[PDB]
């Protein structure tokens, strides 16, 4: 067994965890639904915020996930195994950093809200795509306002409660 | 001979250390044992910390602090599967292990 | 507006301790928040900017974070093991409780708790060997480990006594629950008769652990015995899940109330109070208005099935103020069964709702069974026969007899099956002149009881000509020879099971109906005191096979260190040359109509709950 | 001189139709209007680069014939492009001087229209959004800064180019010898008003597709500053409507919000109205259509978007209570509609969360009920088992929840086109609400596998 390494422990700058629900196989997919940089420096400025994941952020009608901000004392600690074959044997040695003090954690632990697609029904069961219409998404006016078109109106949030109730088919006197 | 790198980004996070400024002041030591174990050992301002290698659930995503010439902003820098969860230890000179109380 | 922060966050972590421990001394030690908020300002000035009321609320809202949480925790054991920082604080009889002493020992204990854990290092001077073998020869070096740290359960102790006492563990619950009426209808002498095959070493050893965790209170009357204790509340709040138990019988008791407006097509339909000339001819079942709660749940399964159609009769006033810029008229609905199930619902993977059977009798014999090794011939000859007369090809015949030969010598003692599996994952494939699998073979000598799953700690086989102590021995009432695997829920008798005590399996769907998708190992963990941890898995077997609940599992993930990547992934347990341990619960769309049909709605046993 | 008579017998080539014999006609004199007569001919001639060339001479010996310095120009460029046309449309003329510069404003003008479409032609959308900037700032300006907007210049974009910004009322703040009357007729002399609006148009058009919302938001403002076509009420509802459109699609929904009250209070009915500004009420943090949906609603008590509308704003106050009354009054309008039909059964699953417990459960089936009329008109969906799904994990009831997100998973995303299928599928969040729940079950494991397969974006 090898002996312990020094590691240059940069304490260079602060760095903020976002615990990402999800395997990112590709960060500049992974960042829009954060919002980007731009996001989460934002949200960093305020801790009375809460971070909001939109999970289909190419959709306006994307009600997001939230955070919750905390404390945390943890390091980020890349590891360098170099490895080595060597006159013949294999051999392994260590290199090892600290790149930075991770001050603040992320937690994504209030439930994703409900959700209601741009679709309407038609009494008679047939689904009409407005996202064909109500986008706005080419800027001279796509969604031409006076059109007649279905009524689609999403509370702004379906729910203020992000956390289950404690209910359990259970009364009370009180 | 022959000479190759292989890497991982090991979020370390620590635990049973309250009030604390360590990671702020600590540099005047720091070491590392053990890695590549199924438990490493931490050594830092001649604090001791164990622990065992986790999977992020989610990716833990790590950013930067950055300044604009001032205001603090964030690039992204780091993403991790892989996760070290450490608990402050106990020593005594006295063996095998680290005890741990349930 | 109010900006909390690491450093108060700190202190206040520092402060809920200090209140954790001094609750030991008067229940809530603080008199407000403003004792902690003094020591916020003395500590920190900037705390000008949090209220008391911030503190009351930032104390539970960093507990959220199960890492800082932890931390909590960990702390909390560090001053909790020594008693040096604690002692002057709790071992005070007098001043016990007034506000001024209050006050100043909560602020002296925080004070000398600001030594012990403190910004910058206790002691940075130490010596630290170069690398682990050093490390431990050198120091002992020890850590707070998570309360929830363990190994997987395994195969109990090899004694004779270790099976008594794994029997007894439960013989005992099954007289717990039983009332004078039972104590009488199985009378004293008879139980003693049972009771007294058991050394008093395990009883006393069974009965501590059940006193050691507060499952025991003293019954009030005018070894073990009937009349000297009972469940108690605390044994309760272990099954009494916030669930009220009559929930699930209430709710087959509305959909059987159904029944009695037989089946029809009707689509549901809302409609006025305004249009009371327009009529269904009132042919629907109304709803109970604040009904038990069970009319809750099977309205809510009924929906989810398609299998129910309403009308929900509303007024136009809801609101009595409608009218009003800024009381509810709660509403009666009346109900029907559907005929046939609306399309494209939650289709149960399981029969139809009507083919149920809506009776006790439902129960599986695993329940109800009573063993009698002398059934049959004693010879192997006889099921040599019985498979010879099966399809069974010579090498099924002595792959059998080779499977058996392991079981039948462990005598008293059972293989496992797990390790049974593994020694013979060669006979799994039915390949090489094979027709039969290994768990067909095992099966066979199950289902024609050479073996039985006597159980244990685990699963463990043995050979019926020796499960005997696995097995109580009673008798029905003068009297008849009778013999069980033992149980809490199981009559002292032997002859019935109790149905009152079934209450533990309603509460075992509310424990998955709270927690659906547990993994079996914390499930059947979490009844570690109260139940003999088999039991644990009979209940579900039992809810599996009322419908009730879903086995599913996962192949178990290779450790996480060493730059690996975790094989995670559902599999449906198909081999022994891989395995497949990590079985985890749901419940099923309907558990609780599937459930409540099978049992009447008697008093429930839970009448000790007040405090 | 014999200049002037040669000329006239230059003329004299045309009076009998000819051009050519003016070159040997120049060369006799050179060793300017000549020049111009040459290169003239030279284009009537087939000699087109030779007439650049000589317009190049013309342009060298008179740079203030407006007319040589567009024929220059416009030759390079049909000879071809990119080939250093938009050189020779320098207007070389002075912000200081326009004391009389602002005649050559006419030419600067005339110049600048030129170079725009040498611009545009080449696609230098940068350089011809500049020109078209310089000019409606030349128009505009005093609206512009009664907009607190301001012209700048730097090379954030790469290149130093034009960009309008707001400025600050400590450094800047919302006609002298009749000045701007006189820039007014001489520019106008030009460009009559309607074709003001074309530049308007084409300025907010450029701007949109070069994704520069944000500028064509200070652009419009300024342009409703400009009462001169504020006045016209259908010019400002267009305006109002690029200007709704440009702060909708850079996410300035709280400028947005300013624009689109007005819209709608004007047309309290129209569905394509509601349909926006529900979204920008929803993206903004604007409180302020609380009050707003109360008095439009007392003055139109009949009207059931609002009845449903200010239903939700009640709703998101948290009052279930008085939200509830109108939805329901709008359902009775509108019955085979599932939001009516959701937002009710979801109200009552509100009141029912609360932390009273009074016959509670008449509140949660009066409340699942008609969430099951939401799923029987709605049919089924990832959409209408996920959000059953999520009702009933709202109130905890997640021995119910978890099979309607696990129906969710097995069933494919709604297909109809106009986003992209990974955006309308709902796989993830019902994986990761079953990742909460598995999470909260103490199974680590299946989460993790949830979010592997189906999380993994």
């Amino acid at each position: 067994l090898g002996a312990a390494v020094p590691v240059e422990l940069r304490r260079e700058r602060r760095m903020v965890c976002v615990e990402y629900p999800g395997v990112v196989r590709d960060v500049a997919k992974m960042l829009p639904t954060l919002g980007g940089e731009e996001g989460v420096s934002r949200i960093y400025a305020d801790p009375t915020k809460r971070l909001e994941l939109y999970f289909r952020p190419k959709d306006p009608y994307c009600h997001p996930v939230c955070a919750n901000r905390f404390s945390t004392s943890s390091l980020l600690l890349r590891i360098r195994k170099r490895t080595r074959r060597q006159k013949a044997h294999s051999e392994v040695t260590f290199d090892m950093e600290i790149l930075g003090i991770i001050s603040t954690i992320y937690k994504f632990q209030g439930m994703s809200d409900f959700q209601y697609l741009a679709v309407h029904t038609e009494a008679g069961g047939k689904h009409t795509s407005m996202y064909d219409k109500v986008l706005m998404l080419r800027p001279e006016k796509e969604a031409f306002f006076h059109q007649e078109l279905p009524l689609y109106i999403p509370p702004p949030i379906f729910s203020r409660l992000d956390a289950p109730v404690d209910y359990f088919y259970r009364p009370e006197t009180q | 001979e022959d000479e190759e790198e292989e890497e991982q980004l090991v979020l370390v996070e620590l635990s049973g250390i309250i009030d604390s400024d360590f990671l702020s002041k600590c540099e005047n030591k720091c070491k590392v044992l053990g890695i590549d174990t199924e438990r490493p050992i931490l050594q830092v301002d001649s604090c001791v910390f164990a622990g065992e290698y986790e999977d992020t659930l989610g990716t833990c995503v790590i950013f930067e602090e950055n300044v604009e010439h001032n205001k603090t902003v964030l690039k992204y820098k780091c993403h991790t599967m892989k996760k070290l969860s450490m608990t402050r230890t106990l020593l005594t000179e006295k063996i095998g292990g680290v005890e741990w109380l349930q | 507006r109010v900006t909390w922060s690491m450093q108060e966050d700190g202190l206040l972590v520092l402060c809920r301790i200090a209140s954790n421990v001094l609750n030991t001394k008067v229940k809530g030690p603080f008199v407000t928040w403003q004792v902690v908020r003094d020591i916020l300002h003395a500590t920190f000035e900037e705390s000008l900017d949090k209220t008391s009321h911030s503190v009351g609320r930032r104390a539970r809202y960093i507990v959220k974070n199960p890492q800082a949480y932890l931390n909590y925790k960990v702390c909390l054991a560090e001053v909790y093991q020594d008693k040096a920082l604690v002692g002057d604080f709790m071992n005070r009889r007098g001043d016990y409780d007034d506000p001024k002493v209050c006050a100043n020992e909560f602020k002296e204990f925080v004070e000398k708790l600001k030594e012990k854990f403190s910004s910058a290092l206790r002691n940075s001077n130490l010596e630290i060997p170069d690398t682990l073998q050093e490390l431990f020869a050198r120091y002992r070096v020890l850590a707070i480990g998570d309360e929830k740290d363990q190994t997987r359960k395994e195969d109990e102790l090899n004694s004779v006594d270790d099976i008594h006492f794994l029997v007894l563990q439960n013989l005992i619950q099954s007289t717990l629950a039983l009332s004078d009426s039972q104590m009488k209808s199985y009378q004293s002498f008879q139980t003693f008769r049972l009771y007294r095959e058991y050394k008093d070493h395990v009883l006393v050893k069974a009965f501590m652990e059940c006193q050691k965790r507060s499952l025991v209170n003293r019954r009030r009357v005018n070894p073990f015995v009937p009349m000297s204790y009972q469940l108690s509340q605390t044994y309760y709040r272990i099954f009494t899940w916030r669930f009220p138990s009559t929930i699930c019988t209430e709710s087959f008791q509305f959909l059987d109330r159904m029944r009695a407006a037989g089946k029809l097509d009707q689509p549901d339909r809302f409609s006025f109070k305004d249009q009371d000339n327009n009529e269904p001819t009132n042919d629907m079942v109304a709803f109970s208005l604040d009904g038990p709660g069970g009319n809750c749940v099977a309205v809510l399964t009924l929906f989810s099935l398609g299998l129910i159609s309403v009308d929900v009769r509303i007024p136009e006033q809801i609101i009595v103020v409608d009218s009003s810029m800024v009381v509810v008229n709660s509403c009666q609905m009346k109900f029907q069964l559907r005929c046939t199930p609306v399309p494209a619902r939650l289709r149960p993977a399981a029969a139809p709702l009507e083919e149920l059977t809506m009776g006790t009798s439902c129960l599986p014999d695993t329940f109800t069974k009573l063993i009698n090794p002398q059934e049959n011939t004693c010879s192997l000859e006889e099921f040599v026969l019985q498979l010879e007369l099966s399809g069974y090809s010579p090498e099924d015949l002595t792959a059998a007899l080779e499977i058996l030969e392991a079981i039948i010598a462990t005598g008293c003692f059972g293989i496992d099956k797990e390790e049974l599996r593994r020694r013979f994952s060669a006979l799994e494939k039915a390949g090489g002149g094979r027709t039969r699998t290994f768990a067909d073979c095992i099966q066979a000598l199950l289902e024609q009881h050479q073996v039985l799953e006597v159980g244990g700690n685990t699963a463990r086989l043995v050979a019926m000509g020796s499960a005997w102590p696995w097995l109580l021995h009673s008798v029905r009432l003068d009297c008849e020879s009778v013999c069980f695997i033992g149980r809490p829920w199981r009559v002292v008798d032997g002859h019935l099971n109790l149905p009152v005590c079934k209450g533990m399996m309603e509460a075992m769907l509310y424990h998955i109906m709270t927690r659906p998708g547990i993994p079996e190992s914390s499930l059947l963990r979490h009844y570690q005191g109260v139940l003999q941890p088999v039991a644990v898995l009979e209940l579900l077997q039992g809810l599996e096979s009322l419908g009730c609940i879903r086995k599913r599992w996962l192949r178990k993930p290779r450790p996480v260190s060493l730059f690996s990547t975790p094989v995670v992934e559902e599999v449906e347990v198909p081999s022994s040359l891989d395995e497949s341990p990590m079985a985890f619960y749901e419940p099923t769309l309907d558990c609780t109509l599937r459930l409540g049909r099978v049992f009447p709605h008697e008093v429930n046993w839970n009448k000790w709950i007040h405090l | 001189d014999m200049g002037d008579l040669y000329l006239d017998v230059a003329e004299a080539f045309l009076d009998v139709g000819e051009y050519n014999s003016a070159l040997p006609l120049l060369s006799a004199l050179v060793c300017a209007v000549v020049w111009l007569r040459h290169a003239e001919c030279l284009k009537a001639l087939g000699y087109m680069e030779r007439a650049a060339e000589s317009y190049g001479k013309v342009v060298d010996l008179a740079p203030l014939h407006l007319d040589a310095r567009i024929s220059l120009s416009t030759l390079q460029q049909q000879l071809g492009q990119p080939e250093k046309a938009l050189e020779a449309l320098e207007p070389m003329y002075d912000p200081d001087t326009l004391a009389q510069d602002a005649n050559a404003a006419q030419q600067e003008l005339k110049l600048l229209l030129h170079r725009s479409t040498l611009l545009f032609s080449q696609g230098k959308m940068y350089g011809y959004v500049d020109t078209l900037l310089t000019m409606l700032a030349m128009l505009l300006k005093v609206a512009m800064n009664r907009a607190q907007v301001c012209l700048i210049s730097s090379s954030k974009s790469g290149e130093r180019h034009l960009y309008l910004i707001k400025v600050s009322r400590d450094k800047i703040s919302d006609s002298a010898n009749c000045d701007a009357k006189a820039i007014f007729a001489v520019l106008t002399s030009v460009l009559t008003k309607d074709d003001w609006w074309n530049l308007l148009l084409k300025a907010i058009y450029s701007l949109c597709d070069l994704s520069r919302f944000q500028e064509a938001e200070l652009l419009v403002d300024s342009s409703l500053e400009y009462y001169s076509f504020y006045d016209d009420r259908q010019k400002r509802k267009e305006l109002e409507y690029f200007g709704l459109s440009a702060a909708i699609l850079d996410k300035n929904f709280r400028k947005a919000y300013n624009y689109i009250r007005i819209m709608v209070m004007e047309n309290v009915n129209k569905p394509q109205l509601w349909n926006i500004f529900n979204q920008v009420t929803m993206h903004s943090q604007d409180v302020r259509h609380h009050r707003f949906c109360l008095r439009l609603m007392l003055k139109n008590p009949e009207n059931h978007a609002l009845c449903v509308l200010n239903g939700h704003n009640a709703f998101v106050s948290g009052s279930f209570k008085h939200a509830l009354g109108q939805y329901v009054q709008a359902f009775r309008t509108h019955p085979d509609e599932p939001l009516y039909s959701f937002c009710i059964g979801l109200t009552f699953i509100h009141m029912a969360s609360q932390k009273y417990v009074l016959r509670r459960h008449a509140l949660i089936v009066q409340g699942f009920s008609f969430l099951n009329r939401y799923l029987s008109l709605r049919g089924p969906c990832q959409e209408s088992f996920y959000n059953l799904g999520r009702g009933l994990h709202q109130l905890g009831l997640i021995h119910l929840a978890i099979h309607y997100y696990q129906k969710a998973l097995e069933l494919p995303p709604l297909v109809v086109e106009g986003i992209e299928l990974d955006q309308l599928d709902l796989r993830r969040d019902i994986a990761y609400n079953l990742s909460l729940i598995y999470q909260s079950s103490g199974n680590t494991g299946m989460a993790q596998t949830l979010l592997y397969t189906y999380c993994s974006i």
